[PDB]
């Protein structure tokens, strides 16, 4: 993806 | 003031050797939590950061359409505190992971957590029910505080026991499209991990505590995807479970993801400290 994300 | 900062953040989404410690704020919620969540700083000048909107519970801005059929939700019929196997919801969950104190389970599997489904308002069963923890809302002592190396940082104020539910992470539900074009992507955290018609959290404009929640590669909390008061499984909702006993003065952590340190990593460096960083 473009943008950085958390996540589980 | 205490405003202005998060006036511009309603506008701009609008648009869209150590000094004392200092009480920089009494309560971040404002009285909107059971309890007040204090801001400290025993490091700089700074004061409580305010360029957000502190809210509660989840907001939208573009809609989105989650299903809220009142028909459509699964409950239960139990005559109990919903602790035994007829339980509609604890099946949904696998079981029910909650002790009597609201704890998870030492057979809850924390690598790999199930979703869970709380009971909700269609249930037969009581508001005391066994099946209800995430609903009840922030119960934790906790302090929005200045870290010496890593920007604010919260900490909890008591012993925590494995398995509590800490707190949940809240912001602005947007579309994954949406989130792909947000300025600021630090906030973000997405609902699901697969392709397709998935959503983010964005907590950068509209957040609570946990968007002050630094990244830990040994955490003491871990995410878990909860269902309340709705089952559109498009909108989980995000719990923070103490993966061990954390100590009165630690600070919280969780492990942000592999999504998050993909990006940021070619920025910089993850400072945890943890002998076992993965991230730096
Ligand atoms: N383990 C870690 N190492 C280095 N920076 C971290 C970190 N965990 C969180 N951060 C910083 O915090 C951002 C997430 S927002 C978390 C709260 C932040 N410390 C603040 O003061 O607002 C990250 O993008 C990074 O800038
Ligand atoms: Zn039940
Ligand atoms: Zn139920
Ligand atoms: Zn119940
Ligand atoms: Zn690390």
């Amino acid at each position: 993806k473009q943008t950085a994300r958390k996540s589980t | 003031g205490s405003n202005s900062q998060v006036w511009s953040a309603l506008q701009m989404s609008k648009a869209l050797p150590s000094p004392v410690e200092r009480i920089v704020s009494r309560d971040i919620a404002r009285g909107y939590e059971r309890i007040p969540i204090p801001c400290v700083n025993a490091v700089d000048s700074e004061p409580c950061p305010s360029n957000y909107k502190y809210v509660s519970q989840n907001c939208v801005t573009s809609p989105m359409n989650i299903d809220r059929n009142i028909t459509h939700l699964q409950y239960c019929v139990c005559i109990d505190d919903c602790s035994s196997s007829n339980c509609m919801c604890g099946q949904l969950s696998m079981r029910c992971w909650y002790d009597k104190d609201g704890r998870l389970l030492p057979e809850f599997n924390m690598a790999e957590p199930p979703l869970i489904f709380e009971c909700n308002h269609a249930c037969s069963c009581w508001r005391n029910c066994r099946n209800r923890v995430v609903q009840n809302g922030l119960r934790a002592r906790l302090q929005l505080y200045r870290t010496r190396d890593m920007g604010w940082g919260v900490r909890s104020l008591q012993d925590i026991p494995p398995g509590t539910f800490v707190c949940e992470y809240v912001g602005e539900l947007i579309s994954d499209s949406e989130a792909d074009v947000r300025e600021e992507d630090s906030y973000l955290f997405d609902l699901d991990n697969k392709d397709g018609e998935v959503y983010c959290i964005d907590a950068r404009f509209y957040g609570n505590v946990s968007r002050f929640i630094n990244h830990h590669c040994e955490p003491n909390l871990v995410p878990v995807r909860v269902f309340m008061a709705h089952q559109d499984l498009r909108f989980p909702r995000i719990a923070f479970f103490s993966t061990r006993l954390i100590e009165a003065g630690e600070q919280l952590g969780f492990d942000y993801g592999e999504r998050f340190w993909d990006i940021k990593g070619k920025l910089f460096s993850c400072r945890c400290g943890s002998p076992k960083c993965r991230h730096s």
